């Protein structure tokens, strides 16, 4: 009884955002640079007002104003050119025909508060592709394994030693973008062989923009997304491209992960693996 | 030892059957269960399933017991689509022990996984445990280890361990399939009176599933497939229907067995297998939220019949299954509407657990609601339907249900009209029962008859000196 | 008074067709 | 958090060891409807008889933690070179 009476006395006394978000934090990677602050209704510039003024940083290792071993720069430089292909730079844009009003160029999904570029190396929009290598998630036989009701799968990604996260095998094209479709992480990680060939039938997830946390308000990546997917449980070419296995990079560890919505991938590497594992009615 | 009259289907499934649409390996192929016409037959033709499927001595029939979850024996027997429900009853009762019942509980629902709010978890697993408790019931579940028929098991878990009593053991039989069933291998001998063990493997299951734990008894149908889902729906309800048909006689009045539908989270085939009870005339009971196809009924359970609203209604199937409510189907959604409309238009025959009304009264006292309407609406030719209500009563062992509900009611009787219930309490030793008659005014006097005496004596406690 | 109370702590919780 | 599977959930009942909390550790991670088995309760269920917290000696016995399968002889071994430092 006087446990219920304490039972009593307490229960007589109770009488749309869409735009890129990753991309405007507080800090950036490295150094203080700040970002002024930019609500959710002032990042397009198209149809909003100014009163910002944001700090300007450049390239962030070697010279903002030169970056020679990356290549450009626009210091009062006309020189640069913002369409089209150009020499070994497309700088075009998957979302169309972008603005070059204050003779920078300006990243169309918003104003993320920053004014040059960080660490990207080209103030056009550089382009680069995430390859995601999925099989069916087979257990001791055939089966398949299905969560609930619908599929499982598994993407092949890997762990740089001090990276704190994993990451799917990108990269940017090294020494040229017309060069090989084998982006250099897989090179690095892979001993480049037919990778090629099996990529160019790939089939194509995610055309557009990448909600990268190095985006000022310049420079923004845009990404394409092809996945090549393995039905088979064996093959040639799963048995082949599980034995072509080098990496050796001391810790760098390439391990098969099932997908969920709690795999310690980056947030854009997350989002580019639901937009894939749509496609083919896979679990997430 | 009766492994003979219960039959299984089993027949070469790869004579000539591709497709191809499964392929991974083979139909079935050799080395599997298709065993028996490895070598040439005729031709094969097209499978077309009436290429005799045999229907030899069954070899998976024993008692069962599941390695590291619990320690309790369980019985298990596999059964054709075809067996007499006759067979099956007699099985169940004369050979495995099973005393005849008062009462059915079906409990169907959705397959998937879902969860609810802990309130009506903490309501709903403890109201079904004690329908049993009471009465001596069984409950018909799903089977398998995911959903509703998961968790009933879970409710029987949260009994039989935490308040383990043998004063009222929980029968729950468990009607599944044979070729969905995951582990069936290394459970096949054809002289059953193993002991075996079941690896309760989740993991493993690709599109098969794997047996609950938590089941007193355990019946699967099978054609002798693999994968196959909408198989034992015709021996369920074949069999309900012969349960309820059968009846008890104990010690004064004989009673025709009820049964009740007891609905949760359901798929389009929760909604079907409402449509064909109610029809029958078997009541059923609707909780208030939890799922897609028991909430829309939930909530269009008082309105008139005006519909096709059901385009909004259906938003909670949040999933929104073939990609959403108006891409469901046009065709689908008109069916759905004329099911909807015949289950709302058998008032009677449907009740629905309305949470802060009806749940502080109980959830037990709606489930035997549920019976007690459905009594009430049948057809009787007079007085038959109260003295029907008195009998089932007494064997439910419901005081406080008997009176308020049959003796709170203003019908004409006469205390001479108590007199077989009241030798029926007198030999069961209800003297809760003997209290009611009393108050209501069987006077002992005259119902006291030398015949009634001769009668009583005869149905003495057969363990008493 | 054991049953009184047990009575009062679940007493506490309730807050066209002619076709 | 980020977990890989299955992770998340015995570190959660990790915690619920140390906040000696069995009522949460109860209706927040045994209310939930995740998959377990009795087996995966043996690292906590040593450290329970550790600790002597026989309030989640209860809760994993109404869970299922069989003590005939689950005492074996190195959890003896090992649970006899932890026992209270000021006993006789
Ligand atoms: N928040 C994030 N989201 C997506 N990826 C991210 C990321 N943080 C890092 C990061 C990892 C280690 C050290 C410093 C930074 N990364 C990876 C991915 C890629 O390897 C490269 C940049 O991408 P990139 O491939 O365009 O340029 P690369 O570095 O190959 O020349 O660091
Ligand atoms: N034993 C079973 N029978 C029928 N499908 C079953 C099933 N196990 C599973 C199952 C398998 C792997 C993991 C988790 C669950 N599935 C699947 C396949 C189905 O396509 C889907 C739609 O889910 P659903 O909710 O749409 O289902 P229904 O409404 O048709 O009825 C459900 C049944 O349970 C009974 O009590 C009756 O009531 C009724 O035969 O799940």
């Amino acid at each position: 009884i006087s446990n219920k009476v304490d039972a009593m006395v307490d229960l007589l006394d109770l009488d749309g955002d869409s735009y890129h978000v990753n991309a405007r934090h507080l800090l950036y990677p490295n150094c203080p640079v700040t970002r002024f602050p930019v609500p959710n209704e002032k990042v397009p510039w198209e149809t909003e007002f100014l009163i910002y003024d944001p700090p300007f940083y450049t390239a962030e290792r070697k010279d903002a104003a030169a970056m020679d071993p990356m290549g450009d720069t626009l210091e009062p430089l006309s020189t640069i050119q913002y369409n089209v292909v150009d020499g070994l730079r497309d700088r075009r844009s998957f979302h169309g025909p972008y603005t070059v009003q204050a003779g920078l160029p300006l990243n169309p999904m918003g104003r993320t508060g920053l004014r040059g570029r960080g660490s990207l190396s080209c103030f056009g929009p550089n382009h680069t592709l995430y390859p995601m290598v999925t099989r069916w998630r087979r257990n001791e036989d055939g089966a398949i394994c299905r969560k609930s009701i619908k599929k499982m799968l598994e993407v092949l990604v890997v762990k740089l030693p001090l990276s704190e996260h994993w990451a799917l095998p990108g990269g940017s094209r090294e020494p040229g973008e017309m060069l090989p479709r084998k982006l250099k992480r897989i090179l690095r990680q892979e001993h480049w062989p037919s990778f090629e060939n099996l990529l160019k039938c790939g089939m194509e997830v995610y055309k557009g923009y990448m909600d990268d946390p190095r985006n000022t308000d310049n420079a923004w990546i845009e990404t394409v997304a092809v996945s090549v997917h393995f039905q088979d449980q064996n093959d040639v070419e799963l048995n082949r491209l599980n034995s072509n296995l080098h990496a050796c990079d001391s810790g760098a560890s390439i391990r098969w992960q099932v997908v969920d919505r709690r795999i310690p991938l980056y947030a854009n590497h997350k989002t580019l693996l639901q937009k894939a594992a749509a496609e083919f009615g896979a679990h997430y | 030892i009766k492994k003979k009259e219960c039959v299984y289907f089993v027949e070469s499934s790869k004579l000539s059957d591709a497709g191809k649409v499964v392929c991974q390996c083979g139909y079935t192929h050799e080395q599997h269960l298709e065993e028996a016409t490895k070598p040439h037959t005729f031709q094969g033709t097209q499978w077309d399933p009436k290429k005799h499927v045999q229907e030899m001595p069954t070899d998976a029939f024993g008692d069962i017991v599941f390695t590291g979850l619990s320690q309790k024996v369980k019985k298990y027997v596999r059964v054709s689509q075809d067996t007499p429900s006759s067979v099956i009853y007699h099985l169940m009762t004369q050979h495995w022990g099973l005393d005849v019942p008062n009462l059915l509980i079906s409990v169907t629902g959705g397959a998937k996984n879902f969860n609810m709010k802990p309130r009506l978890k903490s309501i709903f697993r403890r109201g079904l445990v004690k329908v049993a408790q009471t009465t001596g019931a069984w409950i018909i579940t799903g089977g398998s280890h995911t959903g509703v028929m998961k968790q009933v098991g879970e409710a029987v878990r949260d009994f039989s361990l935490s308040s383990s009593y043998k004063e009222g053991e929980l029968i729950t039989i468990g009607v599944a399939t044979w070729g969905t069933v995951h582990r069936r291998e290394g459970l096949i001998h054809p002289t059953g009176s193993f002991p075996a063990e079941y690896i309760l493997d989740e993991d493993g299951q690709g599109n098969l599933t794997c047996l609950d734990s938590n089941h007193s008894h355990f019946i699967l149908v099978d054609d002798g497939t693999h994968g196959q889902y909408g198989v034992e729906i015709p021996l369920r309800t074949r069999l309900e229907k012969f349960i309820s048909e059968q009846t008890k006689e104990r010690g004064g009045v004989a009673i025709k067995i009820p049964i009740v539908c007891v609905v949760l989270e359901g798929g389009p085939g929760t909604l079907h297998t409402i449509d064909n009870a109610t029809t029958n005339g078997t009541p059923c009971v609707v909780v208030e939220g939890s799922g897609r196809v028991a909430d829309v009924i939930a909530q269009v359970a008082n309105l008139p019949v005006s519909d096709i609203t059901i385009s909004l209604i259906q938003q909670k199937l949040s999933v929104f299954f073939q990609e959403m409510f108006e891409t469901f189907t046009e065709s689908r959604i008109v069916e759905w509407t004329k099911k909807i409309q015949d289950i709302v238009r058998r008032r009677q025959l449907l009740t629905v657990f309305r949470e802060g009304k009806d749940g502080q009264q109980d959830v037990d006292v709606a489930i035997l609601q549920a019976l007690l309407k459905a009594s009430r609406s049948q057809d009787h030719f007079g007085h038959e339907n109260w003295d029907h209500q008195l009998k089932l009563a007494v064997a439910w062992n419901r005081v406080d249900i008997a009176r308020s509900e049959i003796f709170m009611d203003e019908w004409q009787w006469k205390p001479s009209d108590l007199h077989p219930t009241m030798t029926a309490a007198l030999i069961s030793n209800k003297p809760e029962f003997v209290k009611l008659f009393l108050e209501n005014g069987v006077q002992l006097k005259e119902f006291v008859t030398w015949d009634t005496l001769l009668y009583l004596y005869e149905n003495l406690d057969p363990s008493c000196l």
